[PDB]
DNA sequence: GCATCCGTGAATCGAGG
DNA sequence: GTGTCAGTAGCTGTCACGGATGC
RNA sequence: CUCGA
């Protein structure tokens, strides 16, 4: 039914407010540009989305696995597209 | 113990009774939203910051 | 109906690193 | 592809003034 | 940044 394409949303609601004004934090200390982190907290959270093979299991740490995703894209970020330029 | 320390001015006691939360574990959590907002507030996470 | 708080403004030209 | 804690620096050492903003 | 009328 219906009720279930809305738990989708309710499940994602529930993790960004207690998980993204966090990671936040973190890409914030790794780039010293709120914006950036801004873009990187959106990117991570999508990918979240649409890895559902991590949020199933409640128990298990989350927040733990999304640091890494972020940690990942901002290297990505200062790859040879940053070095010449920035 | 409060109004014992600060009871000769009497603008202490206005705050004390003008304040809004009562509770040590109460103005905690007012605190924690007010310093870091957006987190969920645990009593352990605030005591410790 | 009124205190707070937001936004605006604050000299002219010139040298070198 | 990613998966145990994993969380800014910096900073207030300006001020007069008018009027929309807000309790 | 430091400086001159």
């Amino acid at each position: 039914v219906s009720g279930a394409a809305a738990a989708e949303a309710a499940l994602m609601r529930a993790l960004y407010d207690e998980h993204a004004a966090v990671l936040w934090r973190y890409a914030l200390r790794l780039t010293g540009d709120a914006a950036q982190a801004e873009d990187v907290v959106q990117e991570t959270l999508l990918r979240a989305w649409q890895h559902p093979e991590v949020i199933g299991d409640t128990a298990r740490p989350a927040r733990a696995w999304l640091f890494t995703v972020a940690r990942n894209m901002i290297i990505d970020e200062r790859r040879s597209a940053r070095f010449r330029n920035v | 113990q409060i109004v014992e320390r600060f009871g000769f001015s009497e603008i202490m006691r206005s705050t004390l009774e003008k304040d809004n939360t009562v509770g040590t574990d109460e103005a905690l959590l007012d605190i924690y939203r007010k310093l870091r907002p957006g987190e969920p507030p645990t009593k352990e996470s605030a005591q410790t910051l």
